[PDB]
């Protein structure tokens, strides 16, 4: 009754269910289907499936992983940010908060009932997770050991060399499994990931 | 985000509002700090432009006592140029402490060698040495004048980050304490009035088997 | 005492500045002014400008308005209080209030 | 319950006891023990206890409200200096708070293990603060005279030149009961008078 | 209970009445006779009195609406004359920060122990406002025009020059009609009015 985790009927609840998925109003005010809060939900069946997804895909621990921490650090940054005003950035906590905007803004957010984004599979899931942590890895990478050395990799300096490729990323959503086949699916992402690759060694 | 995520209780009013009148001396004392280093900024930026002004005037001076000298001397621009080994004008680092910081100023000192005594000694001298002595005038107000503009560029760099944390305080702090505190006292009072339904309710129960008898 | 200005403007302001009593052949045998005629150019301005920002020992920079103007997006590039930059008058060229980065920080201040 | 004055047992505890000696839970966490509050406890027993100090001691009161003086100078000051960064430190502030860190670091703790701190007799609590406190008042007498009329004295000084004195000072607190007698104690104390005073007329 | 308008019986009174006229001890601390807040305090009754006011007057409802925007606008621009100095800004702001300061030296304030300023005729209140906005009127007409044609006329200019004018203005509070006749009244005020049409004319 009216938001209020303390009351006795969640109080109960929590007590006896097993996967939680706790909501938020401030997002269902930005629009942002599903409003899941991603910090206060938990599962206790993550163990309970690495054997059935290890049989199966086995590029995910990582990933899952990575994922993870990368919203918790922007989550723990997000207030120190905003008190100093969000100019006294390490280029790391830079990367870091833009592809955690990326990923909040072409992973979490969803609609479905927008034609193509009516179902994702977890294949498709897993790919799309498994682009965008290459593109953390590589981007990191590439601004952190040029750091040291010369001509530092800026924000600025790879967002205006593949602005466009960043909208690729944006939309890679716009698929619709239901018509186009899963290898389509797959061969686009593979050739996307060279393509972003390229661009990558083209300043590196 | 919201409220500060406490259990209510009735020490945590209390503890709630000492934060309120911590924070609300934090704001007092950053914006006294705020006023006084404006203060300052006006009174140097006016006195900036005043030296500014005369500054000009003393140069003029100066350019004619040079016009004046080609006449009488003719010219010896290569002779002055093509001689430099040392400098006769030093300057030195020192800091003046206003508002609880550090304002760096210099000390204009004159350095006792001596490199263009004996130019010009039989075609004539006296216009170069009235224009020494000028532009040794001049050099004195220019050091004062970089003096305060790089003391000003510093207040008004203070003067930013001061009014910056004013700012973020006023903007954020106050606000949230005060809906936790309101938040607080609802809890209170829907706790109490439950234990009031609940003795009423024993009571009326008592009342009902009493009445039997 | 350890501290030594540094001037950049016509042949008639440097030399009226060295008479002032400025300059001095350091270790390397450099001196502390610029020469700037109507043969130079504007590179070569702007590369004297940054080696003797990069010489911490000057403290305090001097130029004419006109060039001061010529060189203007570079000289604003360059933010601190330490380096001091001053613009003063010329013959031809009086000096301008309207024209001056110390006072563009004091914007609408008047 | 919960370290606060809610319970209506305490409150009424509080409105007939004389004395009351609340303890603090921020000290106690730092294991400052004993964990005293000084700035909510009370004893509404000073006034009587007037006539058997002019009776025996005749020195006590004038010490113990001066250093209650500057216990409450030094807490006021606390948040101040907090706030400002430590920087503004005037010269009575600084005088002030070392003098009433030492009080509280030294003079206002003591271990039940040791056989030195296991009783402090009045004497010994009289000679303590009497010492602590004529060195705090000579030092800002110094400072205040010389402030006037040239080279006013700062910490460093009086540091440098009473480094000596100051560890003496903090070690009056192992001056052990069992081993040195009265005599012997309060012959120390003098002794160590008579050497801040020597330390003091050298650099007046 | 302490100013909090924060009571149900205050929220629900605010809830039903129509008319607010807030009070402030502040203001009676400042030696501001009567105590109005000019910005907490509201009507809703304006709509009725339309058919009245257009049947009496046909002024009170523009100069009202005039004066209310008047003074809204320096409480708003008070603050960035605190950042200027108060002593620069355009001209147009300027005259209107002088009318603001008129209005309220003048017109919003009564004595309740001069004899002759204890009741004001509601007509001799809209003649007083009519005067004072004409004359406000007339004035940033001025400046406006000469602004762009020739000789852009400043406050300074206007008030040494009509320094009189304002002196009129300020006395014009003291008529007494107890004493003084309706018909004189309006007849000094009409004469006046053309004296500063004629004083205006003459400046441009």
């Amino acid at each position: 009754p009216g938001g209020d985790f303390s009351d006795p009927v969640t109080s109960a609840t929590l007590g006896i269910v097993q996967v939680f998925w706790g909501l938020d109003k401030k997002l269902a005010q930005r629009k942002h289907f599903p409003s899941v809060n991603w910090l206060i939900s938990y599962s206790k069946y993550m163990r309970a499936l690495d054997e059935y997804y290890d049989k199966h895909f086995t590029e995910f621990v990582p990933l899952r992983t990575k994922a993870k921490e990368i919203l918790q650090e922007e989550e723990d940054l997000a207030e120190i940010v905003q008190l100093v005003g969000k100019a006294s950035l390490a280029e790391t906590d830079k990367i870091t908060l833009e592809v955690a905007k990326l990923i909040k803004d072409d992973f979490l957010q969803q609609n479905g009932y927008t034609p193509y984004d009516r179902f994702c599979p977890f294949y498709k899931t897993v790919g799309m997770l498994s682009n965008m942590i290459s593109f953390y890895d590589m981007a990191r990478r590439a601004v952190e050991t040029t750091a040291q050395s010369d001509n530092k990799i800026t924000w600025s300096i790879i967002r205006e060399h593949m602005g466009e490729i960043l909208y690729k990323l944006s939309s890679m959503k716009f698929k619709d499994p239901v018509k186009d086949g899963e290898a389509k699916i797959k061969a686009d992402y593979a050739q996307l990931l060279e393509d972003m690759q390229n661009a990558f060694r083209s300043l590196e | 985000k919201d409220r500060i995520e406490i259990f209510p209780s009735r020490m945590a009013q209390t503890i709630m509002k000492a934060r309120l009148k911590g924070a609300q001396t934090g704001r007092n004392l950053l914006k006294k700090k705020s006023d006084a280093l404006t203060l300052r900024f006006r009174q140097i930026l006016k006195k900036i432009i005043e030296t500014k002004m005369l500054m000009g005037e003393v140069m003029r001076e100066a350019a004619f006592s040079l016009a004046e000298a080609k006449f009488t001397a003719g010219d010896f621009s290569t002779t002055v140029i093509q001689n430099v080994n040392k400098a006769q004008v030093k300057i030195r680092a020192k800091k003046d402490n206003v508002a609880g910081v550090t304002l760096p100023v210099f000390e204009h000192y004159h350095e006792g060698t001596d490199s263009y005594e004996l130019t010009g000694l039989a075609r004539g001298g006296e216009q170069l040495a009235k224009l020494k002595r000028n532009y040794a005038k001049a050099v004195e107000l220019l050091v004062e004048l970089a003096s305060l503009q790089t003391s000003f560029v510093t207040l008004d760099e203070a003067i930013k980050i001061t009014n910056r944390r004013v700012n973020a305080i006023e903007h954020v702090i106050i606000p949230r304490i005060e809906r936790t505190l309101a938040y607080i006292i609802t809890e209170l009072d829907e706790r109490e009035r439950e234990e009031f339904y609940r003795l009423k309710k024993i009571q009326e129960k008592k009342k009902i088997i009493k009445e039997k008898f | 005492r350890g501290k030594l200005i540094a001037v950049i403007g016509d042949e008639d302001t440097v030399t009226g500045f060295l008479l002032g009593g400025i300059g001095e052949l350091n270790k390397n045998r450099h001196p502390n002014f610029l020469v700037v005629e109507k043969d130079t150019t504007i590179n070569e301005i702007e590369d004297t400008f940054r080696q003797f920002l990069n010489r911490d020992d000057i403290g305090i920079i001097l130029i004419n308005q006109y060039i001061a103007e010529m060189v203007r997006h570079a000289l604003d590039a360059h933010q601190r209080s330490i380096p001091a930059v001053l613009e003063i008058p010329s013959k031809e060229h009086p000096y301008d209030a309207a024209k001056d980065s110390i006072l563009r920080r004091a914007k609408g201040m008047f």
